[PDB]
Order: C-alpha cells, then structure tokens, then sequence
C-alpha cells in the first residue's frame, strides 16, 4: 500500500502541476488584458474630460 | 561639425545634437548619495549615483538637486551632471563640439562666469554660447512677437519681445515654480492622513501632482461641487500598495500660481503679472502682445490652465482687445527645440565664443558685448 | 520514505487547490473590472461623438 | 594558506575549511559531566565529555549548553568546545589558519570582545573576522536584496538588506527559538501521560519534535479534524521501548512561533514581526522585500511552514503585491555556505583583523569599521 | 460656571479647571487589558484598566497607547480615557461645563471632526473649543512674539508668531519625540546585556531615561572622556534589584534629537529645523524671533539641552545677532497654563462653539472661522 500511495502521489502531482502551468499561463494573459483594459479606460476617461472642457468653454 | 544643445534647466536635463527634431537624452537633475553603510563586501558600490540611475535607488539614497532656483548652488554636483550627460547619455567627447547653454533672465553674473570657466577648463569645449530660455521658446513657436511665459520647475518669468527687439525693462521674474507646488502638495496632503517627509517620496508626490492635479476654471464653484458631491475624487496607487484617494486637493495645488498667498508669497498671481508686464511696454504694441501670448515649461502643462489664463486676462484686459493663448502640445521641450533651431542657423556660426578669445580676454567675455 | 512522499504530495496538492481558489476569485474580479471598463469606455465613445457634433455646430 | 570557517551557532557547532560546499564537522554544542561516583578502578574516566561523544554517554551525564540565546554564559565550556572542534574534529593547528566566526545581531559588545581575545590569545590564530548571520545567509541564497529571517535554536531575527545596504533601524530580534519549542513540547506532552524531566530526555524530546512535528496551515480546522478523526496520530519508539502515540500535540508545538502567547511571551508571531520589519523600511523598496523573502536556520525546517507564512503575509500585505517565500532545501547549513563564500572572496583578504592590529589597538578593535 | 481644560497630549493626559495655577489631574494615557486567564472566582476583575491605575498592574496587563503621533488611532480607548478623566479624576459632570482641548499643528481634519462629534454626542457638553498647543505655550510664557518649540511625547513642532500673527507657511513638524527616544534607549541598552521587550518594561526604560539621561554640550569630547575615564558611570536600581550601570549611552540617547540619523530618519535635528523655520519667515522679524526662542513640552527638560541648542543656533546664525533661549522651569505644564489663561479671558467667551451651532452646521463647523 505504501508503493500504491507513492504511485497515487506521483500521478496526482503530475496532473496538478500540469494544471498549475496552465493556470499560470491563464493568469498571465488575463493580467495582460487587465493592463490593456485599464489603459483604454483611462484613455477614454481623460479624452472625455478634455472634450467636455472644450465643450463648456 | 555638429553643435550640442544642452538645457540644464532645473530638475530635468535635456540634451541632444543640434538639428534634431527632439532632444535625445532627457533625465532628472539629481545627485544621490548612500545614507547607509553597506554590509555586503565585494560589490564595490560607487559613492555617488547621478541621473536616472538615482531614480531606481531612491530607497537607499538621499537626493539633492544642484539647482535651487535657476542658479547653481553645488558646483561639484553640477560638474558631475555635465560629465554624465557628455560621457554616458550622449557618449560623445566634447573636445570637438560647440555647446549652447540656456539660463533664465536676471541671474547672478557669477553663475554665468563660473559656468563658462568650468566649461572651457574642465571639458575644453572648442566654443560655447549662452542664451535666454525665453528667446529660444519664441523661436520654437515660429513667431517673432508677443510675450512668452516660461514656467519651469525652478523659476517662472515673462519676457515680451516685439519684432525681435527685447524689452528688458518689462521682463518679470517670479520664484514660484513646480518645486513650490510639490512642497505645497506635500503639506496639504497631511490633512487627509498621508505623511510624506523623506526626499525619496517627494518624487512620489511629484508623480501624483503630474498625473492627477488640474487647474479649475472657477475656484468657488469647484469647491462647492467638491464639498457637495464626490465625483472629483480619484485614487492613485503607491509603489507599495495602499491606494490613496484625493479629492479637493486635486485642484488646490495648481491654484497657487493664481493665488500665491496660499504659500505666503506677497507677489501677485501669474495672470496679474502677465497683465502688468503687458502694460509695462509701450502702447503701440499692446495689441500684438495680447494676441500672441506664448506658454512654455512643464508647469504650464496642467489641464485647463490655458482656458483659466485666457479668462483671467480677458477680465483684466479691455473688452475690445482680442486675446489668444498659444499652448502647443510640446511645451516642455519647446526651449530645446528653439535652441536646436538657433544652433542650426548659418548666421549664428560667427556668434560663438572661441576658446582663443576667452583665453585672451578672460572669463568676462560672455558679459561683454561679445555676448 | 513512501509515507513522507505521500504527505508532501498531499500538502502540495492542498496548496495547489488553495491557489486555484485564489485564482478563481482573481478571475471573478478581473472579469468584472474588464466588463465595467469596457462599458465606461464605450459610453465615453458615444458621449465623445455627441459632444464632438455639439462642438462642430 | 587557506581560511577556516567555524559557526558556533546555538545547539549545533559546524566547522570546515573555506571554499568547501558543506561543513566537514557538525556536532551538538554540549558539555557533559558525570553525576555518579564510579566504582571500577583502572578505566580512568575523564572528568568532562564534550561534543557528539557526550551523546553516546547521554545516560550518565548532566548535559549543559554553554550558550543560552547567542550570548556565551560559560566561557570555559566554550573554550573546551573550540579546542575539540580545532583538534579532535578538524585535526588542524589554528596557528596558520585565519578564522571566520559568525555572531547574531544585537548582542553585548563584551561577547565579541571576549571571543576575539580568546581566539587571539589562547589559540594564537594569525587573524580572525566576525560576521552577521543574516548577511551570510543572503550570500548563500544567491541574492542581493530581500528580508532574511534566520531562526536557529537560540534566537530568531529578521534583517532586511537592499542592494547590499542594511537597514539597522529595521532589524528585529525575538528570543523565541527551537529550545523554547522543545520546552513547550515537554510541557504539553505531560497532559497525555508522558513525563520528561532529566536533561538527558531533553534530547529525546528534541528528536521527537524534529521527526514528527509539523506546521498546520489552519489551526482551528486542524484542531476540529483531530477532535474527531484519529488519522493525525503517530507513534514513536523510545530508546528502550514503550512506543508513545501523539495526536494533535504534533502540530501544536510549532504553533508557538505564530502564537507566542502560548508560552506567555508578549511579542507577536514571526509572521507579524516580518511584516512590521518590512513596513519599517523605506516605501520605495517594500515591493522587492516582499518578493524576496528569505528563510534560514534549522527552526524553519518544519513541513508546511513556508505555506503558512505566505498565507499570513498575504493576508497582512496589500492584495496587489506578489508575496514569494524562498525556502531552499538546505536551510540549516545556509549560514555556513555563505560564510565559506565570503571567506573565499579575494577582496576580503584585506578585511581580516591581523594580530598586529589587535596588539596595537587592543581587544576593542572589533568595533571599528571592520565590523 | 467654569470651563474645563483637558490636554490629551500623547501618553500623559493633564486636565483641570480653568483659572488654576496648575492642572489637578495628571496621569498617563494608557489602557491596560489582562492577558492572563485568572483563576480566582468572585474577584470581580475588570476587563479594562485606564489611567494611573494601570501603572500599578503593569505585570499582569498589556498596555496600549491610544495615540501614535498626535493622531488618535483607537477611539474606544480615547473615549474610555475621557470618561475616566471626567468622572473619576475630576469628578465633575461634563453636562454643565465648556471644554477646551488642544492638538498639534497639521493634524488630519478627520481627527478633529471625530473629536468634536464624540465630545458633543457622548458627553453632551454645552460648548467646546480646540486650540493649537504652540499658541497656548506662548500665552503661558507671557510673551507675544517668538518661535516656540513644543517637543512632546508624540510629536515635535516649531511655530513662529510675531505680534500675535502666526505664519502657517513656516510651521515645521517632526515626528521625533519622547517615544522614539525611549525606543532607541531600549535598542542601545542591549549593548550591555539588559533586554527590555514587554510593554511593561517600557515604563522602566522611560523612568531610566527621565532620571539619568542628559544632553552633552559636545559629542566627540564626551565620548572620548567616557571611553578614557569612568566618571560618567551611574547606577540605577530596578524594581527588584540587579542594579544596572549606564555609561556613555546615558547621553547618547538624547543626541537623537540633534542627530536623527541614529534612528534612520532623513530629517535634520531640531537645532537645524528651528533655524530653517527662522529663515523661512520674513527678514524684518528675524531679530525678535532670534531673541525670543521659547521652549515647551516634556521632552525639553534634559539637563543642558538649552545650552547645546544655543550653541548650535549661534553657530548657524550670523555673528552680529544675539540668540536667547527661554526655558521656564514649568516647561511640561506650560501648554495647560496657557490654555487655562486663554479660557479665563472674558473675550474668548464669545468664541465658544455652541451646541446649537454644531447641530445646525454639522461637524464642519469646527473648520470655519471658529478655528
Ligand atoms: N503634465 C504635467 N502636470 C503637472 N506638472 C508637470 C507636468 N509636466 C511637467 N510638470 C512639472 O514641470 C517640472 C519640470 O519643469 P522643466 O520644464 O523641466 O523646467 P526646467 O526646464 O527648468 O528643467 C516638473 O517638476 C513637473 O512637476
Ligand atoms: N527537520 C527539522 N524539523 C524541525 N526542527 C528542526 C529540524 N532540524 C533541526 N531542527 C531544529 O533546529 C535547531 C538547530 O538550529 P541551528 O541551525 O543549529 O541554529 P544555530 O545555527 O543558531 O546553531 C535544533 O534545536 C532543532 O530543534
Ligand atoms: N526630565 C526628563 N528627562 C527626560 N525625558 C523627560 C523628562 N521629563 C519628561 N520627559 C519626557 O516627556 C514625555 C511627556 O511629554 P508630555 O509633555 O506629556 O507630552 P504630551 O503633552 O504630548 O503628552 C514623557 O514621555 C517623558 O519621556
Ligand atoms: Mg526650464
Ligand atoms: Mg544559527
Ligand atoms: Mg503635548
């Protein structure tokens, strides 16, 4: 049973680490798109601020 | 050959070869010293971090600006800055390159004389020239008349020029500049519970000032809106987290320019000084000066500053006079662009101060008519 | 030795599941912020067009 | 010649030559004396058993540790330990080998003074140097920044280093260590039926702690699980029989590090002291310290301690920072590896305290720049 | 009716009726909580001890200060402190007595607003007022012009006043105070072998600092004398025994005030901040400010501090300008004396913040002209 548990541990660690590299890639790409979303959000924000100041003047 | 256009300014050195569209090397003008001892041996830390490198080591360095208000107070630090600019940022030996320097109006003569002496002696440049930071800005705008307001980090000044003829008796200088605004922002941010004391975090406060502060078209109405609503509050992310939200302080910091009394200075606001300068000139050129207002310097980059300045000056000026304010997107680098344009002129090649001339006639050449 | 290996693998897979839940709420928050950023930017787009027409007239 | 790196530490003396990948000699720092009379005539038992040999005769000796928390309390015993290390373990004459010694931060100056005096006079070492545990631990980790938490058997201290520059005002020390954990394990084992009092059984309890104890990610959940399930119970074999089974006591002993209130200490857990030390430092380096947290010392070898520490710090720290904990497999011998690396450096050869300097300036010379 | 004057301070609350020569209720501002179990039943133990009572049970309680640096960081504790002051030490119902409070300059607005809200809501006083400590100190001294240095236990600050007019832009605030000195004394006492960690030992260290510490006229000379001779060794007796001996660190602790770099702080010493403040003002009042330097606060009672500060300022100041330092013997209670005097004025009776005014205007009423 110790050897059986060792085999269980080895393929369990293999599957979980495969999922870990998958999730690492996922979080990296989602953080990249998070940065992009923040940049576009602030871009629209201050563009609208400037055009609104132009409108009021 | 080619000419180097160095603009020391204050808080930002920008330099590059003449004839280039934009400056090649731009970096803060600070000197950093390690305030700790260092335990790890063998690293061989240098005793002084100069330029942009000091910005990456703010947490273990004390930063000193070699320029307080236009003038140079620490000559060794300025020499280090110049050496770093010549040998690292540009990687060009100054032995065979004339240099053009810029400085604000109404400065001590000893400053200019010592700058010239250091440049001819330490670096041995073949020739050098000195210019006013306002005339170059006027060149960069493709104009020949009007007044120029150069609000940098150290000093602000107004210089009226008509048809290429400067009017020395109407030049106005005020010591309020970006550094004082940063200090005021540090002071007033305490009321919200945020304390900034170390020189390193002064740079942080400067970053918030650049990113969030803006000029209000009207003061009382904006105060009322901020006190009633909360739509003007914005949040900034500090280098170590704990995002902080600033509201009413957002537009109070840049108002010091129009309200010097906030920081205790008795002098009048920027618009009032400009108006007084406008009338300090003759009466036959006031219309053109009104119609050709020029802005330059980083401090004039606040959003909405142009509209407020136009409104104030129109209120002061007679109704039947057209008022226009020129605010190109590239205010910050306008002075360097003008200097590059001037250095590329063919007729200017005879205005350089040759090394032989300086040696024969001494350091006082710059002040003499051979300007 | 086998029991020690199994214990370490079990700890690793508990912590891998814990980071997985962490990643889960991270996707939740980043998805909601991406959605709100998109909405505010596109609303800025409509109002920018409207104020631009107003400015022209 | 070659340099000699010796680490007295606390509870384990480890020594070897510089440039080696691991200490050659490692043995407990224990001095034992016989407490009985002795009837056989002719064997001629020695009056003092020192080092690992005392472990063999553990059952007829009164083991004493020469040092309580870093500070040496029995100087004669320390001299015996050093003599045994130099002669019976390394079999070398210290007359021709410079010695590098390791000493914890924030200790009485008399300690270092007496250490250097003994080394220079009793053993006539040609030269010697004294270093801090944290710097060596950082050296061995291949890092130049970060906050290092060194938790041995005597004292647990956190030291932040940034770009090779220390932050003395942010160094934190806590007297909780492995010895207190062993004492608490004795105190908590008695509630099940096993009583350990004699100093000989101290070693048995320590071995049980090393072999069975582990850190729980959650305390309340683990306690609830153990209250019902019996899957956490493990058996241990005493050196005579009568195996003993321990249940929840295995993961309760190491909780004292995070819950010092168990043993009456007022201070906070290590996870909180680390965060406090990080917030002591300047704001501009907190991100790097967060991302370069280093662990060292034997007491940090408990399974699952790294995950618990990371979870606690992440809870304390802002959610926008990546908290990374570095736990190399060889935590116990990290300090000695760092000392070997430091001694192997060429530029370090001029930092030794030579015999002439000690003779000229007396024992106090240790407190000069040759810290 | 009569008005109450309460000075919360930081770690020392002093309160009394207005129109008295000295406060009649002085006690530390600490809240103690029992950290142990408690075996005896029926003792009726309380779950929170406040004020001087907690000083008598330091060995079974954990002590918390509700004020870190001027700012109140725990409102429940401060409420308990105020209730104890009003109902036990003074034994007067607050429902029929105006209250005058004091706070340091540049204090966060939220702190003052919450103070006023709690004061009006819980204790339901008819009127209340808040004042800056510097102005009260000036009133107590009998002067009307001169920069005042108020170094308390939580914060130090210099405020210039000329002819009854304050200069906000010249107010300087530094966070170095008595608490930091106590912490530094703790840190440096370990150099001899005395370890103080638990909060109870903080009071012992503070008492040692009060009794023995003194300011040296010169640092290098005194250190040389201490290292050479042994005439500065002084012995203190702990609550139990094992009298401790103190040498150079007797005067090294207060040097942090003039040398903040000891504790890693960037800012300069008080002797330099005072000069910077003096130079920050106008030019035509610098003489009077130089000749009317006023000291206040508990931290400014180190024997010889006045002479050292005078020497430093004279070194900094021009030769032809005379420097005078005023150090009344009742430095600690000067703020309360000034507050009582101010409350005694008949004119000030019209500056009270009536309860109806607060109800109709809300908390913001505090920041309006009724400053
Ligand atoms: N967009 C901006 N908003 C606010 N402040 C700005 C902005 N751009 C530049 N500044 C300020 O301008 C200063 C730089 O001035 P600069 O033009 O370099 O003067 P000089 O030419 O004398 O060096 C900086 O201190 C910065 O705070
Ligand atoms: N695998 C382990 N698990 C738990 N504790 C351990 C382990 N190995 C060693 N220790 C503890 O570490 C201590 C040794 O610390 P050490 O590294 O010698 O400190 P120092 O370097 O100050 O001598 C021992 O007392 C022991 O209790
Ligand atoms: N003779 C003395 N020597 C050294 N320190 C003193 C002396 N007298 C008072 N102190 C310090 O002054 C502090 C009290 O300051 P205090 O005036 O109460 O400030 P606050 O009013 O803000 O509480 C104490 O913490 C103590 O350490
Ligand atoms: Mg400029
Ligand atoms: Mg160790
Ligand atoms: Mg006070």
């Amino acid at each position: 049973e110790a050897e059986k548990a060792a085999d269980e541990s080895e393929r369990g660690m293999k599957v979980i680490e495969s999922r870990a590299q998958k999730d690492e890639e996922k979080m990296e790409i989602q953080e990249i798109q998070l940065k992009e979303a923040k940049h576009i959000a602030e871009d629209a924000d201050r563009k609208y601020e400037e055009v609104a100041r132009k409108l009021v003047i | 050959t080619t000419a180097l256009v160095c603009d020391n300014g204050s808080g930002l050195v920008k330099a590059g070869f003449a004839g280039d569209d934009a400056p090649r090397a731009v970096f803060p003008s600070i000197v950093g010293r390690p305030r700790h001892q260092g335990v790890m041996v063998g690293m061989g830390q240098k005793d002084s971090y100069v330029g942009d490198e000091a910005q990456s080591k703010r947490g273990i360095l004390t930063l000193k600006y070699p320029i307080e208000h236009g003038i140079i107070t620490n000559w060794d630090d300025m020499e280090k800055i110049w050496h770093h600019t010549f040998y690292n940022e540009l990687r060009v030996a100054p032995e065979e390159h004339p240099t053009l320097l810029t400085e604000a109006p109404l400065n001590p003569k000893a400053n200019r004389e010592k700058m010239t002496q250091i440049m001819f002696e330490t670096f041995n440049v073949p020739a050098m020239y000195v210019a006013i930071q306002a005339v170059l800005s006027l060149y960069a705008s493709g104009r020949t008349t009007g007044i120029v307001l150069d609000s940098g980090d150290g000093v602000t000044h107004n210089v009226p020029i008509y048809e290429g003829y400067a009017l020395p008796h109407a030049i106005m200088r005020l010591d309020l500049a970006g550094r004082d605004l940063t200090d005021y922002l540090m002071k007033i941010l305490t009321e919200r519970g945020y304390s900034f004391v170390t020189t390193a975090e002064r740079e942080i406060v400067r970053d918030i000032k650049e990113k969030l502060c803006y000029v209000a078209l009207d003061f009382e109405n904006e105060m009322a809106t901020a006190a009633s609503s909360s739509s003007l509050e914005k949040s900034y992310e500090l280098p170590d987290g704990q995002v902080i939200t600033i509201g009413n302080e957002r537009f109070r910091c840049p108002e010091t320019l129009f309200q010097p009394s906030f920081i205790g200075m008795e002098s009048a606001g920027i618009h009032e000084t400009t108006y007084n300068s406008i009338m300090k000139c003759d009466i036959d050129i006031r219309k053109d000066l009104y119609a050709n207002n020029v802005l330059s310097g980083g401090t004039t980059m606040y959003p909405g500053i142009a509209d407020r300045m136009q409104k104030e000056i129109t209120a002061l000026a007679p109704s039947t006079m057209k008022i226009k304010i020129i605010a190109p997107p590239e205010r910050k680098y306008s002075v360097w662009i003008g200097g590059s344009i001037l250095a590329s002129l063919s007729t200017f090649q005879q205005m350089w101060i040759s090394k032989q001339e300086y040696d024969e006639a001494g350091p006082s050449i710059v002040h003499r008519k051979c300007f």
